[PDB]
């Protein structure tokens, strides 16, 4: 999952 | 009754929370919607995960937002535990200990985005525009798709979010505030936000706009  | 969707996981994990659903007659979805009642993070030693899509959505839902620890532990002791005692405290990014869902799931009456004309304007990166758009649509803005859409009045109070990262332009994002009379930030403006549910404000978030 990407990430922020 | 329940639905829930992981983020942050491993298969091995995945299993494992797979288990917990089919013993506790439990959904269990990839993709989180309208109806999704959890969302169960990968956390460290104390319920600090990283900022995911999911992450956001979870708490602009004030869904329970609780870290994969529930599981493993309702398993361990072969039942359910309380939601309640296993939220997800913060993250890397906006503080270990920020108590972001806390606020978000008991705030359902007054959204951080109240009376507020939010669009989401040029590219973005690993987010698609329109889940954004679903976020501050579940804090009670209310999306427009361009800059000339925007509600004129003093009635209410627009916001233009940028990425400046997602450009390959000069005459791009500095100059948006010619092309309309709104406040431009960036989307870390929404997702600080989001996180603490704390409507931050926007001094530290202005792009600078050309006049
Ligand atoms: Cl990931
Ligand atoms: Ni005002």
């Amino acid at each position: 999952s990407p990430t922020f | 009754r329940m639905s829930m969707v992981v983020s942050g996981l491993t298969p091995e994990e995945f299993m494992l929370v797979y288990k917990f659903a089919r013993k506790h007659h439990i959904t269990l979805t990839n993709l989180i919607t309208e109806e999704t009642t959890h969302v169960v993070m990968k956390t460290d030693a104390e319920f600090v995960c990283e900022r995911t899509l999911k992450y956001f959505l979870g708490i602009a839902g004030g869904k329970w937002v609780v870290s994969y620890f529930w599981v493993t532990q309702s398993i361990k002791e072969r039942k359910m535990l309380n939601e309640h005692d296993f939220e997800v405290r913060g993250d890397v990014v906006n503080g270990r200990n920020h108590q972001g869902p806390k606020r978000a799931r008991e705030s359902q009456d007054r959204k951080i985005f109240r009376g507020l004309e939010i669009c989401c304007y040029g590219p973005f990166t690993n987010m698609p525009t329109d889940q954004l758009e679903w976020m501050v649509q579940l804090c009670g803005a209310s999306v427009v798709k361009e800059l000339s859409s925007f509600t004129l009045g003093t009635g209410v109070h627009p916001i233009v979010v940028v990425q400046p990262d997602a450009w390959t332009e000069d005459n791009g994002f500095h100059a948006i505030g010619q092309m309309c009379e709104a406040p431009v930030v960036t989307r870390e403006w929404v997702l600080t936000s989001v996180a603490l549910y704390q409507c931050q404000e926007l001094d530290t978030y202005l792009i600078p706009q050309i006049p």
